[PDB]
């Protein structure tokens, strides 16, 4: 296995702009899905 | 605590677009979801 | 060999990383949660126009926040990380079972998230009382998805307690005794027993909970001759014991940083600091029934439970004034771990006092069920915890992916954090005074003003968050590389450099007698 | 030593469940069931249980388990 | 390494069983309120093929590999003892609701313990007998320990056979009693603490009695040494907390609640 | 009730909850005072240039740390638990009163000498007469003597609720199968609200309490109408 | 009579137990009067007592299952 | 019998890189095979179930 | 009665190894805490390593709850940098 910075991780930091596409996607999920889910339980 | 110089530095321009997208990937879904509450 | 590395893993480090990732989701969960919560609460009268998922918000709020941030992050993230690194190990003691106990949380969240998906959800309070939680009152399979998520959550952290107290016990240097170890792992060992001990008691109750709701068991149905009583005594067993859990590891961290970042190479009193928790450890256990003030019980029992419960105030002192005596005399930095650290001691302090307040039975009374319960536990549990969190996160950052943070965004970060939850939280005293109870959808007109403020504060914490993501970007961003550390003589963790290899300690340390 | 405790295996433990094994076997035959009354607290049934016809219990004996309406 | 602790190789056991417990909770969701036991048998196969391998694994690791120095040995003693304190803490919860049912019987059951109607099982009948079975099977375990630190094959597996019979006895008795009983788990709260709790300790028989089969095979296969037998010892050790909770059963729930 | 803008309990109708103000006030200057020197000693830790990192010895302060702490305690539950005792003491009553909770209003039911019973639901906000107040009016209130000794028993039909009414100091649990006695005495007519403190589904928010607190004769008058 | 006094029996917040008891009261007294031909003035102290304490709906249970032979309690 | 455990010794032992999971040959194979389809499979199942619960 | 393996005849691997090297008076792995020297520099403590460096613990007095760690380079006798104590690497 990669030993060191950026190499200890299950996501590539090679690139800042992918990684900011990564963590929005990612911390932008989480944030999302209570949103989601009350809009699902209002719509029964 | 001690550093190397950045390998890759983000200026300021580079931190305005990331905080701008880290902002807006929050803020727009939920918004979208309050916004159209209404509608449900 | 990505599949190999982050689903099958025996390494602490990555398994500590995994546990961080899956926090850190479950913590913007956990506040969306809060954030809709405050909207609905924001202004008089109904934004959601459905009190049922108000409540079923409510409820997930607490077993997102509680069990899939605070737990994974603390024990899970800084336990696995730190733990064999500061006494030297090059492992948990049962490293295969580690990586079981991380993956049984995915499939527990899930099962959550089915529970608030399916029919109207569990609308329950986190306590999940019957006859509320029962199958006539909440019939279909929510509360059945809610109980099986604890099970899963119950059997994670149960098998996480034997690895931390077998690794605490068994992989110590020949020469270090339990009397050399640093504070955090005295922290996550007392923790892990109380874990090991309060667990089992949840997973009998809430098994009978499952029986009642499917297999015509009474348990709790007076109908049978059960009793909804005993389900409060079962769950309150483990819940006290619970809210110990969910700071003992934070009180670690908070003894390294604040002894790191005043300069010394050790906490003032170490026995006394060790004594403190196994003394609120204790103590923990027999206090649970000021949870229950008004169900009835005899004046006896309630002159009983306050007492014992205000005993707890006299080991958490110690630990409080050990704190301010480590910073005495300090060459003290203002790194932004020691900001969190200095919020943490003042914010748990009014906390702690509140919860002094609510010991005394004749004044719950008046106090249980109110916003003053939920002032309480949000400035001890919700700040005290998070606190201690952003203290170690921002700490030991470098450690963890070897590069450093912008100190003067973490400054804004703490800042920003500071003036939402006092905002948020310090108003919802007063509400609880005046008589506003919790767990409710609407209020009555004269609350209006301090439920005002306490929303506008929520929406300060957002931007807090929304900040601390961009910050953890930036590091990554940027790839400012460590070089030094100090102080490395009396943080051990440090010593293998940032980040440490793979394997660590495959020499074991040089200890004599 | 493994000779004490197969002693006491062969000589107190097996010949003990010798003993309540006869004791058993001698009060084995069936009791008279009691009269049925459909006591409230007795019989409980909140929801329908996921097998047969969701009335019966799971070991079920129709000598000695009456249904919420009696002997079968 | 220069230290005597085990580096495990990384392992799909973990996930495969954190996925086996989803399908169980997923499936008992889906039996009791969408009428289907599906995912439930995909979970429970799931379930004893991730025990089978994991086990497996370990059997491999120290008989056939050597992983298992004295600290490792000294760790996985650990590890048992807190597994069994776990399960005592189980069975403490469902004593409670045992005690604070039986100690105040409320109106509806008429006030009295056993409550109106419940005609108990004679506690000197079979559960008197259960109770000399798993009595002595706790005698035949402790004579094949010895056999085996003696370094007797033949009257180890004489001895485990016997504790193995024993347990089978006590399962099939108490399968007996469960059909012979006049109450039911539907009986309000005497039904309900009856069978939870005797049911669970009926399953932790089941469990101990498979530990005690497999190592039977194990022994069988020349797996342990007259020094060195970590899961003899556990299955020993279980088997002991499982005598225990029936000691507590017997005079609890069968003697003290008639 | 509460009024906007409040910081305390609101205004005390019962000797207990007299008692309360007063043991309140007492530990909240405890609070303020330890909360105070904290945040004080943390400020004079962090204010100074000068410096002592060598080992400290903690024997001698540890004993400030406990005794001082044990005694304040112990200056908090004295009255604690006279006041808990106070609300315990025998009482002869002179009139029992039951309420039972349901999903979602309780009904009130005065069975001493006649079977009278009635049920009390929130008036809604669009059924509300001018002046009255969102979420706390009901439309059948509990009419009891002031200056009296009245026994409530408090149950529920269903789920758990809570029978609470602030400005009497009383807060009891209604458990189906079980019967919780409290004791109310109002040194005051009037109108004392309260709100279910128990979450009990979906209407929790909206079932709340109103006792109307009359003179006896009033009280009398009012039973033998009800007849 | 104005109201059940204080019982010592029974000196808790929890009071199930003094109208479980003050209705078995009045129904074993009940019987024994009626048994002779009697008088159920006798059992009037029980009546007013349980009649006081216990609510409407566990009474109105209680007398149902009296009348179906279903009733748990001795009288 | 007869004690075997010396050519297990040999056979897990032997320096193939594998891991133990899969160092008894091609049956262990097969045995991960139908686990990890099992599990995999069925917790696609548990979504599908999931998405139909979720809707009346 | 026999039949039954011994460690001698049976134990592999590691556990082997941790077994010959007990019976040598050796512990190559580790598991005993061992003696200090009065760790001058003419008597220092003698650190084995497989490498030229290892971290080092000093609890510098009995019943200090505080240790500590330092890496020991090969070369030079190193001193502990709270009681000056001596330890030199012993590839
Ligand atoms: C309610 C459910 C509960 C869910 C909880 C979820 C939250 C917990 C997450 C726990 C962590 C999961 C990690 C497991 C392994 C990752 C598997 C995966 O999908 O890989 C893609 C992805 C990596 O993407 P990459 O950059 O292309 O990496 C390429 C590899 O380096 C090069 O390797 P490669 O080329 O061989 O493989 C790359 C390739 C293919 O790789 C493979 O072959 C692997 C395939 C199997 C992986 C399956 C993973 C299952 C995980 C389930 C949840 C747990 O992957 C992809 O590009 C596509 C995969 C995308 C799958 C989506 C999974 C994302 C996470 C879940 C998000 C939540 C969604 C829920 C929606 C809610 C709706 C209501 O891994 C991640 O999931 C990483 C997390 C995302 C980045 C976040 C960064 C945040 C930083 C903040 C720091 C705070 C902590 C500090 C750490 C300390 C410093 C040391
Ligand atoms: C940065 C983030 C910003 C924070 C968020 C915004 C907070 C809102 C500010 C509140 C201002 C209220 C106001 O208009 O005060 C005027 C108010 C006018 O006085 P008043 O109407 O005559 O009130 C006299 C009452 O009879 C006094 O008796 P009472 O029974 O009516 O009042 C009792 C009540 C109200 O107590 C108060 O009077 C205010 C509390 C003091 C805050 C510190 O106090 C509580 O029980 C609050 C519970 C707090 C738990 C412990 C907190 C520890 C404090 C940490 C100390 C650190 C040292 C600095 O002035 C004040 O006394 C300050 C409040
Ligand atoms: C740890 C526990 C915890 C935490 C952190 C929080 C955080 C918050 N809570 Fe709450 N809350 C509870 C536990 C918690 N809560 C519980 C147990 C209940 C009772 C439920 C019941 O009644 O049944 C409750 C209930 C509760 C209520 C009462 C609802 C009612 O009675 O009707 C309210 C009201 O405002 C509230 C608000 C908030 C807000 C605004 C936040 C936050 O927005 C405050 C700011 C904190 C954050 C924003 C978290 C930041 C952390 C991360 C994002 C993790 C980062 C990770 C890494 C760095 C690795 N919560
Ligand atoms: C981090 C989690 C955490 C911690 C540590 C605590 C700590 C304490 N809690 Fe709190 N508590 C909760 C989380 C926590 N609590 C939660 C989640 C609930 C609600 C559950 C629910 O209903 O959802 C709750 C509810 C709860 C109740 C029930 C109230 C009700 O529902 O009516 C009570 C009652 O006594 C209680 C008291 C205490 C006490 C005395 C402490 C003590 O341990 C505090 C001791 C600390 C100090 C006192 C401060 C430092 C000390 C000094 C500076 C020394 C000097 C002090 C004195 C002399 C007083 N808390
Ligand atoms: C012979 C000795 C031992 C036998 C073991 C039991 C055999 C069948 C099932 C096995 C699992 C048992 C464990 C305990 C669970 C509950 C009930 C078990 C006790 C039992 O078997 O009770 C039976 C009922 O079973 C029932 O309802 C249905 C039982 C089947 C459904 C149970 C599903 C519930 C599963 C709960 C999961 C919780 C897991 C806990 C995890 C915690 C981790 C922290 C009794 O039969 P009856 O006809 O009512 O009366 C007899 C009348 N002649
Ligand atoms: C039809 C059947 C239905 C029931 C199915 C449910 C489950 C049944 C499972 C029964 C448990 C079987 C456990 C087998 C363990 C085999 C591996 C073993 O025993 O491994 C041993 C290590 O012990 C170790 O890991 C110790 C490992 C300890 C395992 C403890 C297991 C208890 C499991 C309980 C399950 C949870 C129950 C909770 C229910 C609510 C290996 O070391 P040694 O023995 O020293 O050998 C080495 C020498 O040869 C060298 O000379
Ligand atoms: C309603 C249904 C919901 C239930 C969901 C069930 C949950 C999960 C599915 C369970 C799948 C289990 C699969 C087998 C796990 C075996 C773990 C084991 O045996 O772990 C051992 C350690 O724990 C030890 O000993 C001592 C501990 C052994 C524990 C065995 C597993 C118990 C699981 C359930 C018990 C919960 C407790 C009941 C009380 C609440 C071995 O440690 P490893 O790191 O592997 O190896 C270390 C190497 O040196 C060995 O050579
Ligand atoms: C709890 C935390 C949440 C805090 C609040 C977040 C702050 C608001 C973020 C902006 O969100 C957006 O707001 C727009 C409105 O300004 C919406 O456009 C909506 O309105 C527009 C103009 O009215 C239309 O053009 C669009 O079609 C329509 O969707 C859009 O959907 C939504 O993404
Ligand atoms: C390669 C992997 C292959 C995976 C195949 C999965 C194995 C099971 C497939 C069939 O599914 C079943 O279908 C039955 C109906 O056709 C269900 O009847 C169930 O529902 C009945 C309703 O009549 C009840 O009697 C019982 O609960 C029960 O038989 C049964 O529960 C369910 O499992
Ligand atoms: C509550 C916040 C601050 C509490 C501070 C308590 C610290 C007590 C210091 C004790 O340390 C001593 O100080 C003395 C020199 O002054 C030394 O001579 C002595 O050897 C040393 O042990
Ligand atoms: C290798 C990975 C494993 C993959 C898993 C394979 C999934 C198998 C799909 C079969 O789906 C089944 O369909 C049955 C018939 O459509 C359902 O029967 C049940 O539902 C019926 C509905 O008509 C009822 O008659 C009964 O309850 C019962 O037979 C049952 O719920 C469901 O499971
Ligand atoms: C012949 C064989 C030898 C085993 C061996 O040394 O390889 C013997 C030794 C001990 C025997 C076992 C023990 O005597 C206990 C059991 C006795 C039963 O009568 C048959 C099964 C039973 C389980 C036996 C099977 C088999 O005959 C065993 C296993
Ligand atoms: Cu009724 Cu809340
Ligand atoms: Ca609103
Ligand atoms: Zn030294």
């Amino acid at each position: 296995y990669e030993e060191g910075p950026g190499k200890n991780i299950p996501f590539s930091v090679e690139n800042k702009w992918r990684l900011l596409a990564m963590m929005t996607l990612f911390f932008g999920s989480g944030f999302a899905a209570p949103f989601f889910i009350v809009r699902h339980q209002l719509l029964k | 605590i001690t550093a190397k110089p950045a390998k890759t530095p983000t200026s300021p321009k580079e931190q305005a677009i990331g905080l701008s997208v880290t902002f807006l990937s929050f803020l727009l879904p939920a918004g979208w979801v309050l916004y159209h509450l209404d509608n449900y | 060999m990505f599949i190999n590395r982050w689903l099958f893993s025996t390494n602490h480090k990555d398994i500590g990383t995994l546990y961080l990732l899956f926090g850190a989701w479950a913590g913007m969960v956990g506040t969306a949660l809060s954030l809709l919560i405050r909207a609905e609460l924001g202004q008089p009268g109904t934004l959601l126009g459905d009190d049922q998922i108000y409540n079923v918000v409510v409820t997930a709020h607490a077993f997102v926040m509680i069990f899939f941030m605070v737990m994974p992050i603390m024990i899970g993230g800084f336990g696995n990380w730190l733990v064999p690194l500061m006494i030297g190990a090059p492992d948990m003691a049962f490293p295969r079972m580690n990586n079981m106990s991380f993956w049984l949380l995915p499939p527990s969240f899930l099962l959550l998230l089915a529970s608030s998906m399916v029919e109207a959800g569990a609308g329950t309070g986190w306590t999940v009382y019957p006859p509320l939680a029962g199958n006539l009152a909440h019939a279909g399979a929510s509360v059945d998805l809610t109980i099986f998520s604890l099970h899963l959550a119950g059997v994670s952290s149960i098998l996480g307690a034997i690895n931390f107290i077998t690794t605490i016990i068994n992989m110590k240097p020949p020469a270090m005794s339990q009397y050399q170890t640093p504070l955090f792992v005295w922290s996550v060992m007392i923790t892990a027993v109380l874990l090991l001990l309060s667990l089992p008691v949840l997973a009998a109750g809430i098994t009978m909970l499952l029986t009642d709701r499917n297999l015509n068991t009474t348990f709790f149905d007076p109908a049978g001759g059960g009793d909804p009583i005993l389900y409060q005594h079962l769950f309150w067993f483990f819940g006290h014991p619970e809210v110990y859990i969910l700071i003992l590891p934070g009180f670690g961290m908070i003894s390294h940083i604040v002894t790191y970042y005043s300069g010394k190479k050790e906490p003032f009193g170490y026995m006394g600091m060790v004594w403190a928790m196994m003394s609120i450890g204790f103590l923990g256990f027999i206090v649970w029934a000021h949870h229950m003030f008004t169900v009835g019980m005899d004046v006896d029992t309630r002159a009983y439970f306050t007492s014992a419960t205000m005993i707890i105030a006299i080991p958490t002192g110690v630990k409080v004034f050990s704190w301010l005596a480590t910073l005495h005399g300090g060459n003290i930095k203002w790194s932004p771990a020691m900001m969190w650290a200095l919020g943490f001691i003042f914010l748990f302090t009014v906390g702690g006092l509140t919860g002094i307040v609510l010991a005394n039975s004749s004044l719950d009374i008046v106090l249980h069920d109110t916003y003053y319960v939920v002032a309480h536990f949000h400035y001890v549990l919700s700040m005290g915890a998070v606190f201690a969190i952003m203290g170690g996160f921002v700490h030991w950052f470098p450690l963890f992916s070897g590069y450093t943070l912008n100190d003067t965004w973490a400054k804004i970060h703490f800042a920003i954090m500071f003036v939402g939850v006092n905002m948020t939280f310090f108003p919802q005293h007063f509400l609880g005074l005046s008589g506003m109870p919790r767990r409710y959808s609407d209020y009555p007109d004269a609350y209006t003003m301090w439920n005002t403020i306490s929303s506008m504060g929520s929406f300060i914490s957002l931007t807090a968050v929304m900040l601390m993501v961009f910050i953890i970007w930036e590091a990554f961003a940027s790839k400012r590389e460590v070089l030094t550390v100090d102080l490395t003589t009396t943080n051990l963790e440090w010593l293998n450099g940032c980040p440490p290899p793979y394997h660590t300690f495959e020499e074991p340390t040089y200890v004599n007698l | 030593g493994a000779r004490t405790w197969r002693f006491l295996t062969f000589g107190l433990a097996l010949p003990s469940v010798a003993l309540c094994t006869l004791n058993s076997w001698l009060h084995s035959g069936h009791r008279e069931r009691p009269a049925f009354i459909p006591y409230h607290h007795l019989r409980i049934r909140t929801k329908p249980f996921s097998w047969g016809d969701g009335n019966h219990t799971f070991f079920h004996n129709p000598r000695v388990n009456p249904l919420p309406t009696g002997y079968e | 390494q220069t230290h005597a602790y085990h580096m495990v190789n990384p392992s799909p056991w973990p996930l495969t069983g954190a996925l086996s417990a989803l399908l169980m909770t997923s499936g008992l969701t889906m039996w009791f309120h969408f009428n289907s036991m599906t995912l439930l048998m995909i979970g429970l196969t799931t379930n004893m093929l991730t025990m089978y391998q994991w086990w497996r694994d370990v059997i491999r690791e120290s008989t056939f590999q050597g992983h298992h120095t004295p600290a490792v040995q000294k760790g996985l003693r650990y590890g048992m003892i807190l597994f069994i304190i776990s399960e005592v803490l189980f069975f403490t919860g469902f004593f409670w609701a045992f005690y604070h049912s039986s100690l105040a019987p409320t109106p509806e059951l008429g006030g009295c313990w056993p409550p109106t109607g419940i005609h108990p099982l004679n506690p000197l009948e079979v559960p008197l007998l259960n109770t000399s079975v798993l009595l002595a099977s706790g005698v035949s375990i402790t004579w094949a320990h010895h056999s085996l630190m003696e370094g007797d094959r033949k009257h180890m597996l004489q001895a485990l056979f016997i504790t193995i019979t024993l347990g089978v006895y006590f399962t099939l008795l108490q399968a007996s009693e469960y059909y012979e009983a006049p109450f039911t788990i539907s009986d309000g709260v005497y039904g309900s603490t009856f069978f939870v709790a005797t049911g669970f300790h009926g399953l932790h028989v089941i469990i101990g009695s498979t530990f005690l089969i497999v190592c039977f095979f194990r022994q069988l296969k020349f797996h342990f040494t007259s020094n060195h037998h970590f899961g003899f010892e556990a299955a020993a050790w279980y088997w002991h907390f499982v005598d225990v909770v029936w000691l507590f059963l017997y005079v609890s729930i069968y003697w003290w609640g008639s | 009730m509460a009024y906007p803008m409040q910081l305390g309990f609101q205004d005390a109708t019962s000797p207990i909850m007299e008692e309360l103000l007063h043991f309140h006030d007492h530990t909240l200057m405890i609070v303020f005072l330890i909360s105070s020197l904290v945040l004080y000693i943390i400020s004079l830790m962090l204010t100074t240039k000068l410096t002592h990192t060598s080992t400290m010895d903690a024997q001698e302060v540890e004993t400030i740390w406990t005794i001082l702490p044990a005694i304040i305690l112990i200056l908090i539950a004295l009255p604690s638990l006279r006041i808990l005792y106070m609300m315990d003491e025998i009482n002869n009553p002179s009139l029992t009163v039951k309420t039972m909770g349901h999903q979602w209003y309780w009904s009130y039911e005065y069975t001493d000498y006649e079977d009278l019973s009635f049920d009390s639901y929130m008036i809604p906000t669009s059924e509300l007469k001018p002046g009255e107040l969102r979420l706390l009016e009901v439309d059948n209130r509990v009419v009891l003597p002031m200056e009296m000794t009245i026994r409530m028993l408090v149950s529920s039909e269903d789920v758990l609720h809570s029978w609470a009414v602030p400005s009497l100091g009383l807060k009891t649990d209604a458990i189906p199968g079980r019967l919780n006695q409290t004791t109310l005495m109002s040194s005051r007519p009037g109108l004392y609200y309260g709100q279910c403190s128990e979450i009990c589904g979906s209407n929790h928010s909206f079932m709340p309490i109103v006792l109307e607190l009359v003179p006896l004769k009033y009280f009398e008058k009012w039973s033998a109408s009800m007849l | 009579y104005q109201t059940a006094p204080f019982d010592s029996r029974f000196p808790n917040q929890n009071q199930t137990r003094n109208c479980w008891q003050n209705y078995l009261d009045f129904h074993r007294c009940e019987k024994a009067m009626t048994a002779k031909g009697g008088d159920v003035s006798v059992c009037e102290w029980y009546r007013r007592v349980y009649k006081s304490l216990c609510p409407i709906s566990w009474v109105s249970t209680w007398d149902d299952r009296r009348a179906e032979g279903t009733f748990p309690g001795k009288i | 019998f007869e004690n075997r455990v010396a050519e297990k010794q040999k056979l897990f032992q032997e320096d193939n890189g594998l891991p133990v999971h899969l160092k008894g040959g091609a049956t262990d194979n097969i045995l991960y095979r139908v686990t990890m389809t099992l599990c995999l499979g069925g917790t696609l199942y548990s979504l599908y179930c999931l998405g139909w619960a979720s809707f009346p | 009665g026999g039949g039954v393996p011994t460690d001698e005849e049976q134990a592999t691997g590691l556990e082997r190894e941790v077994m010959l090297a007990a019976r040598k008076g050796q512990d190559p792995y580790n598991i005993l805490a061992p003696k200090a020297t009065s760790g001058t520099k003419e008597d220092p403590n003698l650190v084995p390593s497989i490498t030229n460096k290892r971290i080092v613990g000093c609890i510098c007095e009995e019943d200090n709850s505080t240790v500590i760690w330092f890496w020991l380079h090969k070369g030079e006798a190193q001193r502990c940098p709270s009681c000056g104590t001596h330890y030199k690497l012993v590839p």
